[PDB]
């Protein structure tokens, strides 16, 4: 109830990837199977915890529709740290990732941090993307990489709270 | 006559015209796969009604960008459009209204987009007609009626110039922001809190005697009830004396759904774990009850045997024992007795 910072973090990446379940895991602490695509622009509330600092997190889940990419694009400029979700079972969400780190770029603030998410890293049998090629591109542009589960629960708290780190030792300077 | 476009009222045009009919069929499919999808994942740890409001509130917000694109009219920055009612608490069924509003912060912006809403309305309406789905009350909550700046829309409730003030003020104050614009929302559910002459109809106190006194339980020797009136009522009228006691909200409108209160009772230790359980029982079976019966009879069909309802009615009647405990620890905080 007490707030020390307002964090507001940003969601993007192809329609499907799961950029609303990762955020459904984060903030509820549940799984939804069911693809119910985003519209325009949504967000969630969670205050957490940092350095004993309550950090409420304003997180926008943009629709990864091209229909909606002017809409999304205005709150790059707003966000304090911006997570770039593909699913490791599409090669395309996967290739698009250097067009969406090219728009941040463009239409982000200078120091905006950055993290890419693999996502629905559980489904192994249909992975197209492996792990080490995730890692490769992320260490390319020197930007953190998890791969990461809705579903199973993985890496989805650590993702946040590593993204909320890394604002939060950014301003403290 | 002539055939109607897409936001053509149906008494003036039965007929769309072959543009605005494939438009229309494409709305109603969206409608019937959210229905689809819900049977077909049965057992998902989300519920049939949280997994509905999400499915409306996406299927809504397109019809809103289709209706500003369609019209030639752009979405003011500074326009918020809430969801009210079983909506905005996620314990909509399928046949349930569309109670919405707007909140602009000019009165200038309702001229622009006062015909977007028209025309919306319009729409839901021919919706209503076809599917008994999604009705746009022209009476209760709806974005043309209730549109304006916090001082308009506050300015309704001070004076007469809406019919059932305290309705109107409890669909404003249990209210869900739909676009990520929730600070006039804010501004004027303060304003309604603010009112010394709406003091006491906003009280945690006035919330628990709601479940205990108006929604009472059924006669003796009842062979019928209702899972509206006699249990998802007083489950509603507890939750908001809660909500109200412990100052809880989120400005997302999480707090708002039965689960989210539970959540937050939860994590804070609000109530015993005993207490909540029961709130949170008697939810999930109303509302599987509640959602089931609108399917079968595709209406808002609320009447049950008093014997399926038996299990339910007699955990209503423990938390209104309860209710009844709360406003007297009330009453006997604010006399605060020493020695
Ligand atoms: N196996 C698995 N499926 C997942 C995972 N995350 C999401 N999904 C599934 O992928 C589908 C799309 O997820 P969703 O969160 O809606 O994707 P999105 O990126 O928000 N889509 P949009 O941009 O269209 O709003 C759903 O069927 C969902 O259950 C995950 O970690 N594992
Ligand atoms: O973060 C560790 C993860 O490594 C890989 O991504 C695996 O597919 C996943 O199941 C495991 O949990
Ligand atoms: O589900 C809608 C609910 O919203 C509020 O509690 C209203 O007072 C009442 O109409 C209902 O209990
Ligand atoms: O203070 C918390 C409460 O404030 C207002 O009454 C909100 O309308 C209600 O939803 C919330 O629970
Ligand atoms: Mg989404």
């Amino acid at each position: 109830s007490h707030m020390d910072y307002l964090f507001k973090l940003l969601l993007i990446g192809d329609s499907g990837v799961g950029k609303t379940c990762v955020l459904f895991r984060f903030s509820e602490d549940a799984f939804n199977s069911t693809f119910i695509s985003t519209i325009g622009i949504d967000f969630k509330i969670r205050t957490i915890e940092l350095d004993g600092k309550r950090i409420k997190l304003q997180i926008w889940d943009t629709a990864g529709q091209e229909r909606f990419r002017t809409i999304t694009t205005a709150y790059y400029r707003g966000a304090m740290g911006i997570m770039l979700v593909y699913d490791i079972t599409n090669e395309k969400s996967f290739d698009n990732i250097r067009n969406w780190i090219r728009n941040i770029e463009e239409h982000a603030s200078a120091d905006v941090e950055k993290m890419i998410l693999g996502n629905k890293c559980d489904v192994n049998d249909k992975r197209q993307v492996s792990k080490e090629r995730g890692e490769k591109l992320a260490l390319d542009y020197g930007i953190k990489f998890m791969e990461t589960s809705a579903k199973a629960n993985i890496n989805v708290e650590n993702a946040f709270f590593t993204l909320a780190r890394d604002i939060k030792a950014k301003m403290d300077k | 006559h002539m055939f109607g476009s897409l936001y053509s009222d149906e008494r003036d045009k039965p007929l769309l015209s072959p543009t605005a009919q494939k438009k229309f069929e494409e709305y109603q499919n969206k409608l019937a796969n959210l229905s689809k999808i819900i049977r077909e994942n049965e057992g998902n740890e989300v519920s049939p009604w949280q997994e509905w409001e999400n499915g409306l509130r996406q299927i809504y917000k397109e019809m809103i960008y289709d209706a500003f694109d369609a019209l030639g009219v752009e979405m003011p920055k500074d326009m918020e459009v809430h969801f009210a009612g079983s909506l905005a608490k996620a314990q909509a069924t399928e046949y349930s209204d569309l109670d919405a509003f707007v909140i602009v912060k000019n009165d200038e912006d309702i001229k622009k987009v006062k015909p977007v809403f028209d025309a919306l309305n319009n729409l839901c309406q021919r919706i209503f007609t076809a599917s008994n789905q999604i009705y746009p009350d022209p009476i209760g909550i709806n974005p043309s009626r209730l549109i304006g700046t916090p001082d308009d829309l506050f300015g309704m409730l001070k004076d007469g110039m809406v019919a059932d003030v305290e309705a109107t003020a409890m669909s404003i104050l249990t209210s869900k922001p739909v676009l990520p614009r929730y600070e006039c929302g804010e501004e004027l559910r303060d304003k309604i809190k603010q009112e010394p002459s709406f003091s006491n109809m906003v009280s945690a106190k006035k919330f628990y005697n709601k479940a205990i006194k108006d929604f009472t339980a059924p006669k003796e020797g009842a062979e019928v009830v209702s899972v509206k009136t006699h249990i998802m009522r007083p489950i509603d009228f507890m939750l908001m004396g809660l909500r109200e006691e412990f100052n809880l909200y989120s400005e997302d409108g999480a707090h708002l759904s039965a689960p989210g209160t539970i959540r937050l009772l939860r994590e804070k230790n609000l109530l015993p774990e005993e207490q909540i359980a029961r709130i949170e029982s008697v939810y999930n079976q109303a509302m599987s009850k509640r959602f089931e019966l609108h399917a079968e009879h595709k209406k808002e069909h609320d009447e049950m045997p008093y014997s399926d309802a038996k299990a339910m009615l007699d955990e209503v009647a423990k938390i209104r024992e309860l209710g009844v405990q709360r406003v007297t620890r009330i009453e006997n905080l604010e006399n605060a007795k020493k020695l």
